[PDB]
């Protein structure tokens, strides 16, 4: 009766938007970006990934509530990098590792199987 | 106390009699009877009086409540106390004592008795003056009891100074 | 950096082993294995007659949850994204079943290798339902006796685990690290002792055990993951592993794409 | 007759819980029928918020009629009870 | 149908098809036209 | 279909409603790869002393392992140390505790989790069943205060407890709203003579009358629950006069 | 002997010689027809077996094989009924294991 | 730069009912009346029965929000094993010049009992401690 | 059933479930019952735009609206109306909207016992057909997540949502007038939780530190510094904790007379909202009074308290959804030592009744006064096999490990107890119908598998296995006696305790306090000439002690005598600017005189006529060592500041203060005399706690923190007064009724019935007789 | 009813192992090895074959409907 459509857990609405960002004034540095119609999928890697860099000094996620479709992140650096600029370094260095998982993983695939 | 001031416990001897037998019992030699208890007190309101019935009611009600460990603030329970011992007499809480108040028929009737009630006021011309709550309450007005008890007018002196 | 060790390989499962990686993308990874990798899996049936003791419903979750090759999916359309009318050639596999029990006496056996694809996007090798042999009979669907029939046509449509669990290419990954507890990320409940009332772990001989003298490594991080995927035989386990990377990769890049976008 | 002089007043100088509740949901009735407001406004929109922000003000135009039960009663204003 | 009251109520029921233990249940149930604790007690005879 | 709100007990009177639903990769696993199909809380197991359920999880642990079913049946030589003995041969832990891993971020759990097959019974108590709301709706005739029943797009009832709780919580105009405008309120119009209710009254041309007191201008209005007006008409049928003055004689 | 598993039956030391008349067939046989669903009923507290039997009539299941051709006002069938996986021996004469 | 500075010879070890908190209790060599008592990690610091702790009490660590230390920076800390961190909350005033410090941190307890002329730069509401051996 | 209830309107029923991620003040809303119920607003500017969306966007979709009133009081309804698109709304119209979020409804189980059973809390729209509650409000509704189905009631005008907000709001309502004590605690889960949470070997690690800081919903921003620096940064679950603890409160608590040092970490310190020491269980954030959630609630109000809840909430789910715990069987196992020796209890036991058993067959037993035979030789035997239950719990207990489950959830104080422990390990005990053991239904023996005249515990009654061992047959069936005994008491009990219960609130249903403090009932007949003897709500009650009573006399001179004569007796100069002009005068010696004099007076009034038994510790407002402990820390009143606070100034501010504690206005002798009279104890407590000396050396105060303590004194005793309007009535009949739910001389439910009827003839009379002192 | 299609815990197939296990019941094979011999490790699967019950046939005992 109530129950929501399955779908809305990854589709996004045309309305709303996929990534939104805001600034927090309470300490330099820091922004808030909430990430609509993800989960833990790709926000624990993402945190881990931004936790080992040095520059980053702050980094953190959570799910409001397990019913809704979204989290939020809170993401501080120091004073010479730009959280926006870490946060596509941290995509990259994953995405390029997985592209190296991925090549090694066919690779032993071929080779034994 | 002892003599330096400081409170010990002291152990003395005392009697549990089955029965109920207050002011024989006082006026035995021996006897302190500035200090004689009973757990009737029906019994304290035939010998005592009523201000000694009060506390005797209010220490057995006090002692049901906390015998379990339960606590229950003193303000309730004397207020109970003191409505079962406003007129001079034991005020029952049902129809035998509640009933048998001067207050509004409509909100006497609401409790027990309801026609029996309706008819006793019909028969003496009883006049209800629509000051409590139950009546106020099956009339469906405003209730003098929260925010309805006081009025609210206008400040045209306020209005004005504007 | 990242290492991959494969100790078995089957086209139903693969037990592989991870290195040089941290914890997140692997569990990452599982979950993306799991839940987000997309199939082909009956979402629409339609009955023309139904004249068997289960009910049209029953049948129908029945055949939703019979698995489909799924090797062409991702060169396959959604069907939000499709801009055609209800279905089309493209965006849909259309499956037939018609069965009846011949004679009086006896209970025919419906299985899922009954199914024909009819029509389907050629020349993709997508829709036809997974047998394990030439000559597997498959999944029992349903039964029948004299004068029963099932006439069943069904569209196939292509979607992930995530809107329902039908859509799920594997069925069990399991997922492991240190064997031997050198992490001391857990504490083992014991009645007298915790290293005899606890069995070893099937990957315990492929670590070193850890010394009796040996001082606590606080700095150490779980390094060595072993796990095991096991698909229901919709896609290999070679092609699930690349398939959910590729998924990620996608997710990662969109991501990156809308940061950009942003500014 | 059953008035009360204002230097004869001995009900407490407080607002009570219940004529705070009784006034804050008067003001907003009527402010939200259109009524003046005293205070400016700057980006509520709730009327309770607006009535609110008057009492805190000490700007509500009204006053309440405390009745002892006798019947004699005190008229006490909203700019003169103290408000915690 | 005269007497309705005065009478015994209850004696036939609408029988339980929930489920067969309920069912049985339902077909091995005993009841006293009683409507005082000491008849609603387990007796040492009950064994 | 199993949803939020649906009823589940067990053979030992662990009865409980669903939550939350959690998807595949949510669940813990354990490094089998095996995910609970029900998650329940421990607290409720020392306060009922259901002993058995955990006897019962081990034994059907057992059996399922080894293949066949267990033996359950009362006073017998059956005891846990003989299935702790039996799982302990099977590989696992004696005591059927399992390792288990967070879903969320994959990392080991600290605590390690009893996890074994139970059996469980779908109660005929489901949510979409028993989810009422009213607005506004069909009324009694007699009383005209709505009516009773989920299926009739009955009413709830504001009982004498809840008249209690609203009096002790002093908001008398929350009451008051909600036992007349929420309710069988009513526009009755009474003598300023008789008091009573016999007034004769005819909006479309504005004629107000009283037989009785060949009243025509003395004449009040009240708001007045419906159900008052019935006990009023009563009365006046049982020779009982209840007059309703709006001043008082003093 | 002294075994710290089973359990302890009573001494029945107060008589030197016992004199027995009759034997119990079984005791688990004094237990009615909903709490002979309850595995290790002994192990339980009595106000949860009796929460058991009491809620044992509201659970779903096949009550008939003849379902189909029913007309009844209400009707409640599981899709996919199991056996449990443990069991009493009274259960084979409550046809539990064929309709679960 | 350091508030207090002496060496303790380590008397008694008590593991109690924790896993990886250690009580240790000694005194100083130098001078005794100087009692130090305190909680430790186990697993950070593993100690044993008569050992030598050279023990720092101070106020910073130079020579608000917490971020992790570059490897550039330089601090005391460099110089010691084990860093500690916490809050006094109590200052005995004591009979003659039997006086004890409480500091607590983050719920691991730690008593020092010695005279006015030792611990009288001791009473801020802050402290740094750092044990080496 | 139809004019003191009736069936309303507006109102939804159905069933409810539990959700960590809400506030305390916050109902979850399925979307069905959202759209079907609705609330009209008025059109003004303010709202125009919104009220227009609403309409276009329909009945069907939420956010909308229903109808549409016009100035008239025509209605239009939007499910036929097909061209609403283009529709506009004039000021002056009623849009009949859906239920939006942050809406207040009133919320209800029933029965409704007392008035923390129907609150209000906001609106938040959720999917699913389920109510959401916060874990902390079940206990006062009583409620919990296995079929329970709940009621939701929404106002309908401005009036009546505003005295929703402001009145039945639920932050208001954490603490009770029944018991001066918060009512809603951390419970289940969660306070198991924190038990986990704050142990001393505790240690996060910083990426989990930073997502836990993050889940904070009042986190200032500030990472503290983690407890260990080096060799890895380390914090301890106390820090995270003192994190939800919000600044400036300061808590006590000991526990078994424990040291500074807490060698066993119990007890509880919490300086300026940060955890010195202490594992937090139930003691700490339970319910019970004078703890974290009372002392919170009175230091700062009622939304920082219902923010505690949520901020504690969400950190100890967080950590124990990343930690784990569980339970099993093997909890309920002891090993074969303790087995061993709750067997040779049992059998000691055993022996023990048997020799009893020998001694009262042949007339040896000691007679009890008052007792038959048989009475005593009962007695004995069930006194024996309680007290053999009691060792095997005990043992059993003993021998639990630290990593016991059942014994971590007895120690958090969460669920279970010691005897659950003890009937699961050891035994489950003797078996008790009507007060006596088993009694014998068959021709002289309890069951036919038992010898005629039997009086052995195992043929009586008596379970020797416990439930992990199993039953036998016969214990078995005994268990199952005591249990449908237990059943059909708790049966008859509840519907006598019921109509109690309604007995009392028609007695007291009238009764209000006046703006003169009077006690009256609706005929205007005085009960009480001030509410509760003092004219204080029974919320602003704390139990504080009054120095002046316990002692001895000593003591007293020595704490609060005050000598300028003599320089030992004086005070100490290095605590005081003006040690120089202070020996030798004798104004000041005069003032110092007096104030011990009325001293003297007080502890002499309070020892000889209020408290003879010398009881100190009572309920009383305003908690004054709060508010000096608060000034101490506002003002910082450490370094050993020479205090510049004279004398005579410390003497008129106490005495001006005691004369400002207003409860009853005018100048009226009586009404003086009734002012004194209320006032009496709270001046008595004010003046032991203000002493002279106790200001100059035990809490050392300036002329600063001395003028705020009195303001802040005279500020709270004002706002702790009854406010008129109060139905105290329907509150003290709700307050009495509702522990009646819950429970040699007659006691309990009968007992209550028997005094609330007076009834002439009584059960068990009884007189207590007091002999002479010789 | 009748075997369901896939394990409720994990999802393994396990429909089209019920004509195999009935076989290898038949030839005298014990329960446990006959699951053993199906190639089912984990015991959700184990429990999924093994408690079921094949209630088909004694709807198909009714004679059809139409
Ligand atoms: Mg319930
Ligand atoms: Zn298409
Ligand atoms: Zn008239
Ligand atoms: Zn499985």
């Amino acid at each position: 009766m109530n129950a929501p459509d399955r779908f809305e857990l990854f589709i996004l609405p045309d309305d709303v938007p996929k990534l939104k960002i805001t600034p927090d004034s309470r300490v330099p540095n820091c922004i808030i970006i909430k990430f609509e119609r993800e989960d833990h999928t790709l926000a624990n890697l993402l945190r881990e990934e931004l936790a080992l860099y040095p520059d980053v000094t702050f980094v953190a996620y959570k799910v409001e509530h397990p019913l809704f479709a979204n989290f939020v992140m809170r993401l501080q650096t120091e004073e010479g990098t730009r959280p926006k600029q870490a946060l596509e370094r941290a995509c990259a260095s994953i995405i390029n590792k997985l592209k190296t998982l991925d090549h090694k993983f066919n690779e032993e695939w071929n080779i034994k199987n | 106390p002892d003599e330096s001031g400081e409170y010990k416990n002291e152990e003395l001897w005392a009697l549990e009699t089955d029965g109920i037998n207050l002011a024989e019992v006082m006026a035995v030699p021996g006897v302190d009877s500035s200090r004689t208890y009973s757990n009737s007190f029906v019994e304290i309101l035939s010998v005592l009086g009523i201000e000694a019935t009060r506390s005797s009611l209010y220490k057995e009600i006090l002692n049901v409540i906390a015998f379990d460990g339960s606590y229950v603030n003193y303000r309730h329970m004397a207020l109970l106390v003191d409505v079962m011992t406003s007129r001079g007499y034991l005020m029952a809480i049902t129809r035998h004592g509640i009933n048998r108040a001067d207050t509004g028929a409509l909100m006497r009737c609401s409790f027990e008795e309801t026609v029996e009630i309706l008819f006793e006021a019909g028969a003496a011309a009883e006049l209800d003056d629509c000051r409590g709550v139950s009546e106020n309450v099956m009339l469906g007005q405003l209730a003098p009891m929260g925010t309805g008890a006081f009025d609210v007018m206008i400040d045209e002196k306020l209005l004005t100074s504007l | 950096e990242p290492k991959v060790n494969i100790i078995n390989a089957q086209d139903d499962e693969v037990e592989l082993m991870l290195s040089d990686v941290n914890l997140s993308l692997a569990n990452s990874l599982r979950r993306t294995m799991l839940a987000e990798v997309p199939t082909l899996a009956i979402d629409l049936v339609e009955i023309k007659m139904n004249t068997s003791v289960l009910a049209d419903e029953f049948i129908s979750h029945r055949l939703g949850l019979i698995p489909l090759v799924s090797e062409d999916v991702e060169e396959m359309k959604y069907s939000r994204d499709c801009t055609c009318e209800d279905y089309c050639d493209e965006c849909s596999v259309v499956l037939e079943l018609s069965a009846r029990h011949e004679g009086e006496e006896g209970t025919t056996d419906v299985y899922s290798s009954s199914l024909i694809k009819v029509s389907g996007p050629g020349n993709l090798n997508v829709g036809e339902p997974v047998r394990r042999d030439d000559y597997d009979q498959g999944i029992l669907l349903c039964k029948l006796r004299n004068h029963q029939e099932l006439n069943i046509r069904c569209i196939a449509k292509k979607g992930i685990a995530k809107e329902h669990a039908k859509w799920s290419p594997c069925s069990a990954i399991a997922f492991e690290y240190d064997p031997h507890n050198k992490l001391k990320h857990t504490d083992f409940w014991f009645e007298v002792d915790a290293k005899k009332e606890w069995p070893d772990s099937k990957y315990a001989t492929w670590e070193e055990p850890p010394k009796p003298g040996e001082v606590f490594d606080y700095k150490a991080k779980p390094n060595r993951f072993y796990m095991t995927v096991e698909t229901t035989g919709s896609l290999k386990a070679n092609q699930v592993f690349s398939r959910g990377i590729k998924t990620l990769q996608e997710k990662l890049a969109n991501v990156l794409f809308e940061l950009e976008n942003s500014r | 007759e059953l008035a009360i002089l204002k230097e004869e007043r001995t009900t407490t100088p407080y607002l009570t819980k219940y004529e705070r509740a009784r006034i804050l949901g008067t003001r907003a009735l009527q402010i939200s029928m259109n009524a003046p407001v005293l205070v400016d406004i700057e980006g509520e929109t709730d009327p309770l918020q607006i009535a609110m922000k008057e009492l805190s003000q000490r700007k509500i135009p009204l006053v309440i009629r405390r009745y002892l039960p006798d019947g004699s009663y005190e008229d006490w204003g909203c700019d003169e009870l103290i408000v915690d | 149908q005269k007497k309705a009251m005065s009478s015994r109520a209850g004696v036939s029921q609408v029988l339980n098809r929930y489920t067969y233990s309920s069912t049985l249940s339902h077909l091995r149930r005993t009841n006293t036209p009683i409507g005082l604790a000491k008849p609603r007690q387990l007796h040492n005879t009950h064994w | 279909v199993p949803q939020i709100g649906d009823k589940f007990a067990s053979r030992h009177g662990q009865k409980g409603t669903i939550g939350v639903t959690y998807r595949h990769e949510d669940m813990p696993f354990s490094a089998e790869g095996i995910v609970p199909d029900l998650i329940i809380n421990p607290h409720a197991i020392p306060s009922r002393m259901t002993v058995a359920h955990l006897i019962e999880c081990l034994l059907s642990k057992v059996g399922s392992i080894r293949g066949y079913e267990g033996d359950a049946t009362p006073f017998t030589d059956l005891t846990v140390d003989a299935v702790s003995n039996l799982l302990r041969d099977n590989g696992y832990q004696s005591r059927g505790f399992e390792v288990m891993y967070n879903g969320h971020t994959g990392k080991k759990l600290m605590a390690q989790v009893f996890f074994g097959p139970t059996y469980y019974q779908r109660l005929r108590h489901m949510v979409d069943d028993k989810i009422h709301a009213r607005a506004r709706g069909p009324v009694q005739v007699l009383t005209r205060q709505p009516v009773e029943g989920r299926s009739r797009d009955g009413g709830l009832r504001f009982g004498e407890m809840e008249r209690d709780c609203m009096i002790a919580h002093g908001a008398a105009g929350f009451l008051k709203e909600r036992l007349m405008e929420a309710s069988d309120a009513f526009r009755v119009h009474v003598c300023g003579i008789c008091g009573l209710m016999s007034v004769i009254a005819n909006l479309k041309k504005n004629q107000f009358e009283c037989r009785s007191c060949k009243n025509k201008t003395n004449i009040y209005q009240l708001h007045i629950p419906y159900a008052a007006k019935l006990l009023f008409q009563e009365l006046m049928a049982m020779n009982i006069a209840p007059r309703l003055y709006t001043e008082r004689s003093g | 002997l002294n075994d710290t598993a089973k359990r302890i039956k009573p001494e029945m030391s107060t008589s030197s010689h016992h004199t027995f008349t009759h034997c119990e067939i079984h005791p688990s046989m004094i237990l009615g027809v909903a709490a002979s669903i309850i595995p290790f009923p002994d192990h339980n507290q009595s106000p949860r077996n009796t929460y058991q039997s009491a809620m044992g009539k509201q659970a779903m299941g096949v009550f008939l094989t003849n379902y189909n051709v029913r007309m009844d006002t209400m009707a409640n069938i599981l899709y996919y009924p199991q056996k449990p996986l443990a069991k009493t021996q009274a259960m084979e004469y409550l046809k539990f294991r064929e309709l679960p | 730069s350091a508030l207090f500075d002496d060496i303790f010879t380590v008397q008694t070890v008590d593991n109690g009912r924790y896993n990886k908190v250690s009580r240790i209790i000694g005194i100083s060599t130098t001078n005794s009346a100087i009692k130090l008592t305190l909680d430790i990690n186990n697993e950070m610091f593993p100690v044993s029965q008569d050992d030598s702790l050279t023990v720092t009490l101070a106020n910073s660590l130079s020579l608000k929000s917490w971020r992790p230390p570059k490897p550039t920076d330089k601090s005391l800390a460099d110089d010691y094993d084990y860093v500690m961190f916490g809050t006094v909350y109590k200052f005995e005033e004591g009979d003659e010049d039997k006086i004890k410090v409480y500091v607590s941190f983050g719920g691991l307890l730690m008593c020092l009992e010695g005279g006015y002329k030792s611990l009288a730069s001791l009473k801020q509401d802050n402290l740094y401690i750092l044990i080496r051996r | 059933g139809n004019l003191m209830g009736k069936r309303v309107d507006f109102s939804a029923r159905t069933v409810i479930s539990g959700d960590p991620n809400l506030e305390l003040d916050q109902v979850g809303v399925p979307i069905s019952i959202a759209k079907t119920l609705s609330y009209p607003e008025t059109v003004t500017q303010y709202n125009i735009h919104r009220l227009t969306e609403y309409v276009r966007n329909g009945p069907n979709e939420h956010p909308g609206a229903k109808y549409v009133i016009r100035d008239n009081g025509d209605r239009i309804d939007l499910r036929y109306h097909k061209r609403a698109g283009d529709i506009v709304l004039q000021y002056g119209w009623k849009v009949e909207r859906h239920l939006m979020d942050d809406d207040p409804v009133l919320f209800n189980r029933q029965p409704s016992l007392h008035k923390m059973s129907m609150m209000a809390h906001r609106v938040k729209v959720m999917p699913y057909s389920t109510f959401r509650l916060n874990l902390s409000v079940t206990s006062p509704y009583n409620a919990d997540f296995d079929g329970d189905e709940m009621n939701l009631h929404v106002p309908q005008s401005e009036e009546t949502r505003a005295e929703l907000s402001q009145l039945c709001a639920v932050p208001l309502q954490i603490v009770s007038p029944q018991s001066n004590k918060p009512v809603m605690g951390i419970v289940q889960d969660t306070l198991c939780g924190v038990r986990k949470m704050t142990l001393r070997d505790t240690f996060i690690e910083y990426e989990q530190v930073m997502n836990m800081l993050f889940w904070v919903p009042s986190w200032d921003g500030v990472v503290p510094q983690p407890a260990i620096l080096k060799p890895k940064p380390l914090w301890t679950g106390k820090q995270l904790l003192s994190i939800a603890i919000p600044s400036g409160i300061h808590l006590q608590r000991t526990d078994g007379g424990n040291s500074l040092l807490s060698p066993k970490d119990n007890g509880m310190l919490i300086v300026d909202g940060k955890v010195m020491f202490g594992v937090v269980d139930k003691k700490t954030v339970g319910s019970g009074g004078g703890g974290l959630i009372h002392t919170v609630m009175r230091e700062k109000g009622p939304k920082i308290c219902a923010e505690l809840f949520g901020n504690i909430q969400k950190v100890v789910n967080y950590w124990l959804l990343h930690n784990g715990f569980s339970i099993g069987i093997g909890d309920a196992i002891a090993d074969a030592s303790t087995m061993k020796e709750i067997t040779h209890a049992i059998s000691s036991a055993k022996e023990q009744v048997q020799e009893i058993i020998y001694k009262a067959q042949h007339n040896e037993l000691e007679l009890k006064p008052g007792m038959t035979l048989r009475e005593s030789f009962e007695g004995e035997v069930s006194r024996t096999l309680n007290d053999a239950r009691d060792s095997a719990g005990r043992s059993a207990e003993m021998n639990l490990k630290d990593l016991n489950n059942v014994k971590q959830m007895v120690s958090a104080g969460s669920k279970g107890s010691f005897i659950n422990i003890a009937q699961m390990s050891a035994c489950v005990g003797q078996q008790m119908v009507e007060g006596k053991r088993i009694a014998f239904g068959f021709a002289d023996r309890s069951l036919p598998h038992f010898t005629k005249d039997d009086f052995s515990p195992e043929s009586k009654g008596f379970v020797e296995n416990s439930y992990l061992r199993g039953l036998t047959p016969q214990e078995f069936f005994f268990h199952a006696m005591a249990g449908r005994e237990g059943l059909i008491d708790t049966a008859v009990k509840t519907a006598e305790t019921g109509y109690i219960q309604r007995r009392l609130v028609k007695a007291l249903e009238d009764i209000m306090v006046h703006y003169d403090g009077t006690t009256r009932n609706s005929l205007g007949d005085i009960i009480q000439f001030l509410y509760g003897e003092d004219g204080l709500d029974g919320t602003q009650v704390e139990r504080q002690t009054i120095d002046t009573i316990p002692g001895s006399d000593k003591a007293f001179h020595k704490r609060y005598y005050v000598d300028l004569m003599d320089e030992k007796n004086s005070i100490k100069p290095d605590v005081i600017e003006y040690a120089a002009d202070i020996l030798g005068d004798v104004e000041l010696q005069k003032e110092l005189n007096s104030e011990y004099e009325q001293l003297v007076s007080d502890r002499k009034f309070l020892r000889e006529i209020v408290f003879v038994n010398g009881d100190h510790n009572w309920p009383l407002p305003v908690n004054l060592r709060r508010i000096i402990q608060n000034a101490q820390q506002i003002f910082h009143l450490d370094r050993a500041k020479a205090s510049d606070l004279t004398i005579p100034e410390i003497i008129h501010g106490v005495r001006d203060l005691c004369k400002k504690l207003f409860v009853l206005r005018g100048e009226n002798e009586l009404i003086k005399e009734a002012q004194q009279n209320a006032t009496s104890l709270f001046q008595c407590l004010v003046r032991a706690r203000l002493a002279t000396r106790r200001i100059l050396e035990e809490f050392r105060l300036n002329r600063d923190a001395f003028e705020w303590v009195l303001g802040t004194i005279e500020a709270q005793f004002q706002r702790s007064l009854v406010h008129p309007g109060e139905m105290v009535g329907v509150i003290a009949a709700q307050s009495i009724g509702e522990p009646a739910t819950q429970m040699n001389v007659t006691l309990g439910v009968p007992r209550l019935k028997e005094i609330l009827n007076v009834a002439k003839n009584i059960k068990t009379p009884a007189l207590t007789v007091y002999l002479d002192r010789e | 009813m009748i075997i369901p299609v896939r394990c409720f815990s994990c999802g393994k197939v396990v429909g089209d192992k019920w004509d195999a296990y009935l076989r290898l019941l038949e030839e005298g094979k014990q329960e446990g090895d006959a699951l053993d011999e199906l190639k089912l490790k984990r015991y959700c699967c184990r429990r999924m074959v093994l408690t079921h019950v094949d209630l088909i046939e004694k709807f198909l005992r009714y004679n059809p409907l139409e």
